[PDB]
Formats: structure tokens, C-alpha cells, sequence
């Protein structure tokens, strides 16, 4: 789901 | 028409890799740390790690491995850059100066093949026969190692296995043998292949295929005593070798994924294991000596040692000291102990290293109400999250302030032959000298017996035999304390007044023009030891025991007048030794010799504001490093003080500077003060370990701050911060964070550890009834944090499954209050697009957090921004304006919406908007006719954006998934209805970082135009300015000249490196400049410096100045 994916990207694509 | 400039403001502090070994010399143990583009080189020692060399690369380091090929002194280094630049390097310390020579190099790109998921992997066979790369799906590239191939010609071998998870070479093989875990339909399997570099096939492998766990992901190759492979997964670890299968499944590992590993014992009987949670484990392999039959594995065992900081990187150093390389948190040195101390931890932290972690979001604030810039960041993830406050310069906090204009010198003064709590201070004025006293916090002002008070003093120190020196211009005098008497008085044989002083504790060296007299304070009187006359008038002098004595100064330093020169002399004789002329004809103001560690230094300030520096031998004298490093425009006056361990040089001028010690170099920081001219150290009974300082007309006394050129506060949150807004009128911050909770007996969520949101001074929960719509949960909260203490004043917890996504601090409509508004989203079990969220309006009024308003909303609130009185909010593909009523209601007209999903959003103090929807940057302006937003302009061309900014009304900066930057501009041409609708990419640049946030601010202020700061995933802070025609051109020039000169580690073209690079193109850099590269002009041997700058004027000393004006830009 877009949010978690986003928050991931922000931390280092993790 | 675009000219941009980018300087690093803070280098990347996250660590991407670290490797141990013997690369400096075989007789040494190194730790090598990988940054992004930086390689850090350490020697492991007794007191810890001693840094030897820090080198830059024109590439992101993606593979870093040491190896010794047969018949090779020490370890050689292998580095593969992310843009596919390979190279082998050697450390050569030949000169007392250091070198990273490129033994080999060449670019291993392939026109074919997609970038494999799990990324570039680089591996090397134990026989150093070859390098195996896995750059792309289906393709395994081989480089043979033999003494030639200095370009690294490689070949590929087709790899039938489509989807490779991890690879190593196996030990104890009679041919290179690869060992990998691949994925296909039926799960994941481990397989072997021999590498026949002779005929370039894969042949068969030493042992057949076996299935592994669905989440197998790390392959370890264990060395010769055992030889085989270990495969770490979730809930399972397994050993594989020939037909030998060993398997454990300790539940202790079933939670967090295992993420990294290192081997402790060369035998390979113990490995360290790193969790995503910071848990550290020991993996033990137990050996079996078989009555004459080598050793075998009987079993494996795991044991929880404790917790680190989420680690990219784990290096067993020696003697139970591990280096924990971290990326989401601070890195650290850690000692593994045999006995589990308190808490039942075998891990004890020795040392911690500041990482700005991922800088997730940030804002600039003039925090301590000074017209400066300070930066506060959301940094880290998880039980590693924090805020970081970043301030520019060294500061000092003030105790007393007394006014007394036109002072011209000061020296400290203890009033007893015993206790170093000095209780007196004496000021020299024009032609006077008034004396003081200290009852603690007080300053009364009468003199002592035998102190001239109608003579300007050039010294007010301490000597020998309960005695107080005063070298006034009238006459070098002596006054004892207990005997309280004039025990001596020297004067000049001709009644000529004295000029320059020089006085340690037990020695004196005056001057009366070109003349020099050396006197002595042996038992209770004066003693004319010497007299020489100099070629020219004496500007300045200096004498201090530089080691092998404790008062008797062996040598001296001297500033002259006509030949503008500095010199060294032997003091019992004054016999001219070595002397150095400097350029020009402005006078030396000060000269100074200081004892640091392992380079005895001496420097010279002139009077225009310039400074030159030279190390030397206290024993003899060798002309050292020469780089004219300007400071203020006022004549700098040097000085020595006391601080922490090492004590330093303090530059006095209009630009108060402090010179520290870098690598073993010297630090340059601003001191955040108006202007100092004279400054003396302290330790009193009213102001212990401190400093004294006089400006225009004020005297001051305080304590020096840290050390660095940037100063960094940390605020542990023990959870994840996501967003941050400053609220001036509340003098506080608002911060969205989240924490992970987990199932309990009740099924309900518990908590792994206490964090900001659980330990807050006050709290509150969401009681909205707006909805009637073993496992891990997120709980999102909004924190209120005090701008001064940084205590977590209050913490609101949102609803079950509410993820907050946006935050703003603003006023609305006509209501005078400032609120914190928060955009959320309701995140259910498995519903991809979420169809619900809220916009919550909060009030932090006198004391507590108040829930003012609510408005339900049908989707995720990805971004929001106060427009021109209303709240502009992007809700899940739709863009709506909201009204703040007078009844304090938020309302919209559902017919005035938008077909935009603004992941990222900014606004111009006009009616404009930069958005991003379907991988594209967008321009939109408010048309009140339609109550709408109108699409004025777009940037076609894909762009997976990560951040976005307005530079001015027609220019738009953007950052993207591929580490490139770019500027968009609108067309100034006809067809205003087509050519107008396409804004265009006027500038490109490969940054090498992943940008999370831009914001308009500076950390400089008490040449260029504008300033936007940005924060990286690697914790790098940067800055972008606009330039003119002449500069962008001058500088663009400078750059091209600069590449020609400047050495470049793995032989890589800055031009390749900086060129914008995606999957759909590779164009060269446009409209950009890296001050990083410009700034290294000052880091040059003048010889090379006269090569560059072979022609506006045309001078090195015209240019060396240009660059400095930019260094001041941050």
C-alpha cells in the first residue's frame, strides 16, 4: 500500500 | 538561462559498508569504512582506532573488498562503483605523505541486462584467481586476476538461474566454485558451479542442488578447516557441504530478519549476526577432532549477546571490540564481554558515532533568537530515531559583561604562589593600566604596590619566587607578592622606550626597534644575558617552552618590518638561523609557536587579515606546509588557551576563528561572536575553566563549545520521526512519529520499549467516533516538543490504524490562532488504496493540546499546504481547498476538486503550485472564476520524484529516484497554448544522494543569490544557490581546467560521474556546478595551481580569493 511503501523509500528503500 | 551551484554542507554520515584487514602494511590491522563516495581508513590500536587517510571518489562505493594476490606485500583493495566503474587500489606511504595508487581500473557496464534485484554483488575466490560480479539478471561477469589485465577486460557467462538472491565462492575447492541461492517458482534452492576461466563455461558444481527455506537470503562461505556454506533464513540456519546437511531453527531468531554478519575467528567457528532490531548474535560451530581424521562440524549454536544500533555493518576488530557500522542510527564501537553484565547483556558500548541517519524531514529555525540559521532534523528509524539540531560555528555562553572601551591588551592573574584560581585581571589602555580584583562574581578596581598605572603594559603574567612580572613600555619591572615590593627594575641604556615583548614564565625577550635584549628572572632580580640588532624593525616575537624544558625557551619566532619576513633564532645567542620572506609588504601582526601532538607548529598573522602556516622542529627547523588561508580583514592576533585534552590556537580579529586539529591537521571554525581583538584563558574562583575576551568596548568571560565546524545536538526519540513543523508563537515543535507495537495475550498491542510517545510529560488519545468501517502494528502520534528544553511536552495518539502522513503549522481564514493541522489515513488489513482518513485541527494553547476540529475525508491525506487563507490538501488523487469558518469548521465545495495525486507539494506567495502526480512535475495556478486550480504547465518525461522546490516564479528544482537533480523552467515563447504547456529541463546533475527534503534557509548569516538546503538518506546536508552568467561560466571553465590537474582515485572522470543518469538516458550535466569540486582549488600545490588559471584578469591570487567568498556560503 502506497503509504508504507513511501515511508520505506524515505528510509532507504527498505 | 539557468546557472546553479551545489556545495556539500555536511558530508554523508551514514555507513554503507566496512571491511577489516591488512592494507596499510602487513604489520597492521585496518578498518575500512565506506560512505557513499568516501572511503575512510583506520588503524586498529590499543586506545582504539587511529585514522590515517580519508579519500574521495567520483562514484558511489557498492563493492569494497581487500585481497592478497600471490607474491604481494600487503592487502590490495577492490572497489566497484554504482555506475559500474571498477578498480584495484594500493596504499603507498612512500613519502611522509600518503597515496592511493590505482593498480588497475576500467568500466564494467553492460549495454545488455537488467539490474538484478538485491543489487550489485562483488566476490573474490579464496585463491585470488578471480573476481565474480553479479551486476544483472542472467549474467555472471568474470575478471581474471593474473598480474596484467590493468584495464580489467572481463567476460560474461550466461547464468540459467534468472533470479539470484546471494552468492559466494567456496573455500577448499580444486577450482573456483560458486555457491548461490536462487529463486524460481517452487521456492529457493542452493546450487554450485565451477568457473572454467579457460573456456568460459560454468561446468558442473562440486555438489548437487538442495532446497532451502522460502526466505533464505544470506550465504556464508566457511574457511578450510570446515569448508562449506551456511545459509541464514528466517526461523532457520543451515550448514551445507557435499552431502552434509546441518540445520537449526532457534526461535530466538524467528522475529527480526538477520541482515549482516562477520567472522570472528579465522577458523570460522564464530560469526557475529545482525538483526533489523539491533539484536546481536554469536553463531558457534562446534568442532570434532577425529582420532586422526581432520576436523568436522558436529553442530551449530546461536546466542543472543545483546543489542547494537541497526547495523549495515559489523566488524570484529580485536580483543572483543566490534565496530558496528550503522545507517539508520549512530555507528559505534562495542566491547563483547565473556560475562553478561547487568541487564544480562554481553554487549557494552564503548563509543558512539554521530549519523544524521536518514534525514527524513527538516526545518530551519533561528532558535536562540540570533539572526543565524540552525537546522533541526527528523533522523533515524525505529528504536534509532531522533531529532538532530545543527548549528554553524563554535559558540560561547556569557557569564559577566563589563563595559570599558578602547582596551588594547589583557593578561590573567592569580594572587598567590599556589592556587590556580586566578583572582585578578589587568587591562592595558592607550597609555594607562588600571587593575582589578575578583571576589567571585565581582570586579572591584584598585591597583597593587609597584604597578605603573600611567604606563601602557605589554605584559601582565607570572614569574618565579612569589613574583608578578610587568613589562610596561616604560621599563620591564618586578613586583613580588608576599614581599609586595619592586624587587628589580630594568631600563634601556639610552632611555629609549621598549617595543615588542615576549615572556613565558621564567624567561624574557624584549625589543627596542631592530634591537633585542634578553634578561633573566633568576633569584629575585634582572640579568642582561644578550643583545643583537636586527636587519629591520621588529614587528612581533614569541617564546614558550616547547617540550624538553619547563620555562627555558630553546628557540624563538620573529616578525620583521621591511622584508616582511618570519624567522627562527637560538635565544641564548640570538644567532640568525632560518628565515622566510613572505610576499607583499603589509606587516606581520603576530607570530606563534605551539605544542600540539606530532607536528610542532608555528604561524604568522599579517595585518590585512591574511595568515600563513608552517610546522617545524623545536629541535631544528624545516619549512613546512604553505597555503595562505585568509580570515578577517583586521590584523589577527594569535593566542594559547586551555580546554579539554588537546589545547589550541585562537585567532583574534573581525572574523574570530579557532584552529583545532583534524586528521592530525588543523580545524577551521568560526567563533560565533561579533569581533574579538584580545583573548586570554582562565580558571578562576568566580569563573573556573573559561576564557576572557574584549571587543570594541566590552569585556566577556565564558566557556568554549564543542570543536567541529558544525555543532550537533542529539535528541533520542527511541521511535520513528516522520514530519516536523516549527510553531513560533508557541515556541515549540510538532512532530509526527510512529512506533511498532505487537500482539499480546489480549491480542491487543503492547510495546517493545519506552519511547517519546510513551514517556511524554503529558499525553492524550483520539476519541473520534467518526468511524464504523504474532502480528505487528504501527501507532502514530503527534508530539509537542519544547524549542528550548526539547522535552516531549505532550503526545496525542491517533486512532487505531490511523497513519498520519502530513503536518502543517498555520493560521486560517480570519481566526487569529495558529493550529497544527495533521493529514491522516485509515490503514486497514488488506485494502491497497485506502478510502478513508481525517484532517485534524489541533490547538496547543496555554499549556495543553486541544482538539479543535475534525472533518472526515475519503482517502489518504498525502500532503497539505496552507494556500492563501484556506487549507489546500491532496486526498488520494484529488485536490481540494478548505475553508475555516468562523464557527471553526473546515468545509469545501465538493464540486471544486482536482485530478491530481500530489505526493509532493509546494507554493509560491502568489497563486501557484508545484505538484507531482503520475511521475511528473506540475505547475498550477488558482483561477477564482472556476474556484479551481488551472494547469499552467507540465514537465513530460518520466521522473520518479522524491522531493520538489520552487526557486523563483519560473524555476523549479526537483530530485528523483536515480540520485539526479534537475531544474525545470517555463518557456518564454509564442504558441502560448502548446509550447507554453511544456516546462523544460534547463539543468541536470547526478547528485549521488537521495533527497528527502528541500527548504529555504541558510546557516551562515550574522556574491550569489538565493539558498535552498537539502537532506539526504545518507544524512548529508547540501546547499543550492543561483549564480550569474559570468560565474557559471568562469566556474564551468574552472571545472574543466580543474579535472585536467586534479588526481582522481580509481581513474574516474568527474564528467562521467556528475552526468545525469537514469535508465531511459545519460545526458551530461547542465546548469549546475559542484562547489565541492570548485572548493578543492584551495587544496592544491601552487605549482598545479598556476597551471589552472593560465588566464577578466588572470591570477591565482585573484582566484584563491574568489573561492573563499563561496566557502563563506555555508
Amino acid at each position: 500500500i502506497l503509504p508504507k511503501v513511501l515511508h520505506k523509500r524515505t528510509l532507504g528503500l527498505s | 538561462m539557468s546557472y546553479n551551484y551545489v556545495v556539500t554542507a555536511q558530508k554523508p554520515t551514514a555507513v554503507n559498508g566496512c571491511v577489516t584487514g591488512h592494507f596499510t602494511s602487513a604489520e597492521d590491522l585496518n578498518l575500512l569504512i565506506a560512505k557513499n563516495t568516501r572511503l575512510e581508513i583506520y588503524v586498529v590500536t590499543a586506545e582504539g582506532l587511529r585514522p590515517v587517510k580519508e579519500v574521495g571518489m567520483y562514484g558511489k562505493i557498492a563493492v569494497m573488498e581487500l585481497f592478497r594476490p600471490k607474491g604481494e606485500s600487503k592487502d590490495l583493495l577492490f572497489i566497484l562503483t554504482a555506475k559500474y566503474n571498477a578498480c584495484i587500489l594500493e596504499y603507498k606511504q612512500s613519502g611522509e605523505s600518503i597515496d592511493i595508487i590505482t593498480r588497475a581500473h576500467g568500466n564494467v557496464q553492460d549495454r545488455i541486462g537488467r539490474p538484478s534485484e538485491t543489487g550489485i554483488i562483488g566476490i573474490i575466490d579464496p585463491e585470488c584467481r578471480m573476481i565474480g560480479l553479479r551486476l544483472y539478471d542472467g549474467l555472471f561477469k568474470v575478471i581474471p586476476l593474473d598480474r596484467d589485465n590493468k584495464e580489467l577486460k572481463a567476460f560474461n557467462i550466461r547464468l540459467e538461474e534468472l533470479h539470484v538472491i546471494d552468492v559466494k565462492f567456496l573455500y577448499g575447492c580444486q577450482a573456483p566454485t560458486i555457491c548461490f541461492v536462487y529463486q524460481d517458482p517452487q521456492g529457493r534452492h542452493v546450487k554450485t558451479y565451477e568457473v572454467s576461466l579457460r573456456e568460459k563455461e560454468f561446468n558442473k558444481g562440486p555438489w548437487k542442488q538442495e532446497n532451502v527455506e522460502a526466505e533464505a537470503s544470506m550465504v556464508i562461505a566457511v574457511p578450510e578447516p570446515f569448508g562449506g556454506a551456511i545459509i541464514i533464513g528466517q526461523e532457520s540456519i543451515t550448514y551445507h557441504n557435499g552431502d552434509k546437511y546441518l540445520a537449526i531453527a532457534p526461535p530466538i531468531i524467528k522475529q527480526s530478519t538477520i541482515v549482516c554478519h562477520n567472522r570472528v575467528d579465522p577458523n570460522g567457528s564464530r560469526y557475529l549476526l545482525g538483526d533489523m532490531e539491533g539484536r546481536l548474535f554469536m553463531l558457534l560451530l562446534e568442532k570434532e577432532e577425529q582420532m586422526d581424521g581432520t576436523v568436522t562440524l558436529k553442530d551449530l549454536r546461536v546466542e543472543l549477546l545483546g543489542e547494537t544500533s541497526i547495523a549495515e555493518c559489523l566488524t570484529y576488530l580485536d580483543n572483543g571490540v566490534v565496530f558496528v557500522g550503522s545507517r539508520l542510527g549512530d555507528s559505534q564501537l562495542v566491547k563483547l564481554n565473556v560475562d553478561s553484565n547487568e541487564q544480562g547483556s554481553y554487549v557494552v558500548a564503548m563509543e558512539t558515532f554521530t549519523n544524521l541517519g536518514p534525514i527524513v524531514d527538516m526545518c530551519v529555525v533561528d532558535l536562540e533568537r540570533q539572526g543565524q540559521g540552525q537546522l533541526v532534523t527528523c533522523s533515524g528509524a525505529f528504536k534509532e530515531g531522533s531529532l538532530r539540531i545543527i548549528r554553524n560555528g563554535i559558540g560561547i555562553h556569557e557569564h559577566a559583561s563589563i563595559d570599558l572601551p578602547g582596551i588594547k591588551g589583557l593578561w590573567p592573574l592569580r594572587s598567590d604562589p599556589n592556587r590556580e584560581t586566578y583572582d585578578t585581571l589587568v587591562l592595558s589602555f592607550v597609555g594607562q593600566t588600571r587593575v582589578l580584583m575578583l571576589n567571585g562574581e565581582e570586579v572591584e578596581e584598585t591597583e597593587l604596590m609597584g604597578f605603573v598605572d600611567d604606563q601602557q603594559t605589554f605584559f601582565c603574567g607570572n614569574v618565579a619566587h612569589q613574583q608578578l612580572i610587568q613589562i610596561t613600555s616604560a621599563s620591564v619591572r618586578l613586583v613580588s607578592q608576599e614581599p609586595k615590593a619592586l624587587v628589580s627594575e630594568w631600563k634601556e641604556p639610552q632611555a629609549k622606550n621598549i617595543s615588542v615583548a615576549s615572556c613565558n614564565s621564567s624567561q624574557v625577550v624584549v625589543a627596542v626597534g631592530r634591537a633585542l635584549y634578553y634578561l633573566q628572572i633568576h633569584p629575585q632580580e634582572l640579568r642582561q644575558i644578550s643583545h643583537t640588532e636586527m636587519e629591520h624593525e621588529v614587528a612581533c616575537l614569541d617564546i614558550t617552552p616547547l617540550g624538553d624544558s619547563n620555562g627555558l625557551s630553546p628557540l624563538c619566532a620573529i616578525g620583521l618590518w621591511t622584508d616582511i619576513s618570519a624567522r627562527i633564532l637560538k635565544l641564548p645567542s640570538f644567532e640568525l638561523l632560518h628565515k622566510e620572506m613572505l610576499g607583499g609588504e603589509i606587516i606581520p601582526r603576530s607570530i606563534l609557536m605551539t605544542t600540539f601532538e606530532s607536528s610542532h607548529y608555528l604561524l604568522c598573522a599579517l595585518g590585512d587579515g591574511a595568515l600563513f602556516y608552517f610546522g617545524l622542529n623545536i629541535e631544528t627547523g624545516l619549512l613546512s606546509d604553505r597555503k595562505k588561508v585568509t580570515l578577517g580583514t583586521q590584523p589577527t592576533v594569535l593566542r594559547t588557551f586551555r580546554s579539554l585534552s588537546t589545547t589550541n590556537v585562537f585567532a583574534c580579529s573581525d572574523r574570530p576563528t579557532v584552529i583545532y586539529s583534524s586528521n592530525h591537521k588543523l580545524v577551521f571554525s568560526n567563533v560565533n561572536l561579533k569581533e574579538v581583538n584580545y583573548m586570554c584563558p582562565l580558571n578562576s574562583d568566580g569563573y573556573p575553566d573559561s576564557l576572557a575576551l574584549a571587543n570594541n568596548s566590552t569585556l566577556t568571560i565564558g566557556t568554549i563549545d564543542e570543536i567541529q565546524k558544525l555543532h550537533i545536538r542529539t535528541v533520542p526519540l527511541y521511535e520513528s520521526p516522520r514530519k516536523i513543523c516549527y510553531q513560533e508563537v508557541s515556541q515549540c515543535f510538532g512532530v509526527l512519529s510512529s512506533r511498532i507495537e505487537v500482539q499480546d495475550t489480549s491480542g491487543g498491542t503492547t510495546a517493545l520499549r519506552p519511547s517519546a510517545s510513551t514517556q511524554a510529560l503529558s499525553s492524550s488519545v483520539s476519541s473520534s467516533k467518526l468511524f464504523s468501517s504474532g502480528e505487528e502494528v504501527e501507532v502514530h502520534n503527534l508530539l509537542i516538543i519544547d524549542q528550548h528544553t526539547f522535552e516531549v511536552l505532550h503526545a496525542h495518539q491517533f486512532l487505531q490504524n490511523e497513519y498520519a502522513l502530513s503536518l502543517v503549522s498555520c493560521k486560517l481564514g480570519k481566526d487569529p490562532n495558529t493550529y497544527f493541522i495533521v493529514g491522516t489515513a485509515m490503514v486497514y488489513p488488506e485494502e491497497a488504496e485506502p478510502k478513508q482518513g481525517r484532517i485534524v485541527v489541533f490547538q496547543y494553547s496555554d499549556g495543553k493540546l486541544q482538539t479543535v476540529a475534525e472533518k472526515e475525508v475519503k482517502g489518504a491525506v498525502y500532503s497539505m499546504v496552507e494556500f492563501n487563507g484556506k487549507l489546500l490538501a491532496s486526498i488520494n488523487s484529488t485536490v481540494r481547498l478548505y475553508e475555516w469558518t468562523t464557527e471553526k469548521d473546515v468545509r469545501t465545495e465538493c464540486n471544486h476538486y482536482n485530478n491530481i495525486m500530489a505526493l509532493y507539494l509546494k507554493t509560491k506567495g502568489d497563486f501557484i503550485l508545484v505538484g507531482d502526480l503520475m511521475r511528473s512535475v506540475l505547475l498550477l495556478a488558482y483561477k477564482p472564476m472556476e474556484g479551481n486550480f488551472e494547469e499552467i504547465a507540465r514537465d513530460f518525461n518520466p521522473n520518479w520524484m522524491s522531493a520538489v522546490e520552487i526557486l523563483d516564479d519560473d524555476n523549479f528544482l526537483g530530485a528523483e529516484n536515480a540520485f539526479n537533480l534537475f531544474v525545470c523552467q517555463k518557456d518564454s515563447a509564442a504558441t502560448t497554448d502548446e509550447e507554453r504547456q511544456h516546462l523544460q529541463e534547463v539543468g541536470l546533475f547526478h547528485l549521488g544522494e537521495f533527497v528527502n527534503v528541500f527548504c529555504h534557509g541558510s546557516l551562515v548569516m550574522q556574491p550569489t543569490q538565493g539558498s535552498v538546503l537539502f537532506g539526504t538518506v545518507n544524512g548529508m546536508i547540501g546547499l543550492v544557490t543561483s549564480l550569474s552568467e559570468s560565474w557559471y561560466n568562469l566556474l564551468l571553465d574552472m571545472q574543466n581546467r580543474l579535472n585536467k590537474v586534479i588526481k582522481s582515485v580509481g581513474k574516474i572522470e568527474h564528467s562521467f560521474w556528475r552526468s545525469f543518469h537514469t535508465e531511459r538516458k545519460t545526458e551530461p550535466a547542465t546548469g549546475f556546478i559542484d562547489g565541492d569540486l570548485i572548493e578543492s582549488f584551495l587544496d592544491i600545490s601552487r605549482p598545479k595551481m598556476q597551471e589552472v588559471v593560465a588566464n577578466r584578469e588572470a591570477t591565482a591570487d585573484d582566484l584563491i580569493k574568489v573561492v573563499e567568498e563561496l566557502t563563506r556560503i555555508h
